[PDB]
This record gives structure tokens, sequence and C-alpha cells, in this order.
């Protein structure tokens, strides 16, 4: 029966909190990159989970802990730190396996087409 | 992206 914090024991650490898109998304995201910005959005590599370590470019996603830098001129948050390593569990909460093949096996992100003409 | 790694190479 050993379970431990990891499913068992209350708030393990104390009180803090592991982070999470939904509060620290765009602003917390842009703020650890700061001006600088590719095609993308940074509010984009927030969806993901990346968080910039305090310099632009350079940022790290969350469990997957994929470091990724100069990004490509045609590219998303999601479709990098996905397709590099499909295996990001911190992934699989945002959007599951689903988004996970959206990029695996077609075009993801990128929208303001709805149908794409 | 371009994988960071560095470590030393
Ligand atoms: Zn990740």
């Amino acid at each position: 029966m050993s379970d431990a914090v990891s499913s068992d024991r209350n708030f393990p650490n104390s009180t803090n909190l592991p982070r999470n898109p939904s509060m620290a998304d765009y602003e917390a995201r842009i703020f650890t990159f700061g001006t600088w910005i590719y095609s993308v959005n940074k509010e984009q590599l927030a969806r993901a989970g990346f968080y910039a370590l305090g310099e632009g470019d350079k940022v790290k996603c969350f469990h997957c802990g994929g470091g990724l830098t100069d990004w490509k001129p045609s590219e998303d948050p999601w479709e990098q730190h996905a397709k590099w390593y499909p295996g990001c569990k911190y992934l699989l909460e945002q959007k599951g396996q689903e988004y996970i093949n959206n990029i695996h096996l077609t075009h993801s992100l990128e929208e303001c087409l709805v149908r794409t003409t | 992206a371009v994988p960071i790694a560095q470590k030393s190479e």
C-alpha cells in the first residue's frame, strides 16, 4: 500500500503552488522572455507551458523540462516541445493526446482563418 | 528550435 504524498498524503510541500498556465500564462510568460518575440505569440508559449529562463528565446517546459532555444520562423510552442519529445506530461494535462496528435500528423496552432479559406 | 544541451561539446 505504498502511496505517499504522490497519491495519499495531503499537501506534500506545505502550501506552495506548482505553477499553472491559466494563472501564469500570457502575463507570466511574457514577463520571463521580455520584449523580443518570434512570429508566434508568447501567450501561445504560455498555453503549452513554456517558462523562459529570465532571457528571451531560451525557455524550458514544465515537467518535460525541454530546453528550446532559437525557434524556427515557422513553428509553435506545442509543435516544438511536443514533436521534439512526444511525452510532455504537463502537455497531456493541457489538451491531452488529442492535441498531441494534432501536431504529430497535421499542422497544429496558427489560426485567424477559421476554415483556412 | 535547436536543442539546448550545451553541457560540454
Ligand atoms: Zn513540455
